[PDB]
């Protein structure tokens, strides 16, 4: 049981170029 | 033929949804959501959350623009803090 | 619950693709570009454009890379993995 304490511009383009579907 | 990067991004997605649904705004966590999520779906890497203290700090933490609840990128800049605390205790 | 969660697994999927590219050329614990580029085009082929200009590729690589070695470590590739996400999201709204 190895747990913490729980204290602890292109990005568009590639994302606009995924077009598809006629 | 989906990858398995990807299919771990829907899971993301898919298990925001499940809990940000429950109660309250069905797009957002609220405290208790968020609780209930960290104690059901990430039991093996975070310690149990039993104290409300601590759902607070939590929140307030992951809560960017104030309004007391988690949305989709606060949660996921949750998931990137957990999941790169993980990688450096393996 | 005891079984690790779908979330518990995504988590793990994560770490094992980043080492599963990272590990190739020069520091396996970092992404160089070359890396980057065969992760992106392999992996994530159903949310981004396919990178084959270098141009691209140097632009990816100057916005995630916030501690200046030109290459991309584990805490970059999360916040890529979260960036990307968040918009596939925003793209089922
Ligand atoms: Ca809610
Ligand atoms: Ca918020
Ligand atoms: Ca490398
Ligand atoms: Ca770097
Ligand atoms: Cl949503």
């Amino acid at each position: 049981g190895a747990m913490a304490a729980t204290y602890s511009e292109s990005s568009i383009l590639a994302q606009r170029r995924v077009r598809k579907l006629p | 033929h989906m990858s398995e990067l990807e299919k771990a991004m829907v899971a993301l997605i898919d298990v925001f949804h499940q809990y940000s649904g429950r109660e309250g705004d069905k797009h957002k966590l609220k405290k208790s959501e968020l609780k209930e999520l960290i104690n059901n779906e990430l039991s093996h890497f975070l310690e149990e959350i039993k104290e409300q203290e601590v759902v607070d700090k939590v929140m307030e933490t992951l809560d960017n623009d104030g309004d007391g609840e988690c949305d989709f990128q606060e949660f996921m800049a949750f998931v990137a803090m957990v999941t790169t605390a993980c990688h450096e205790f393996f």
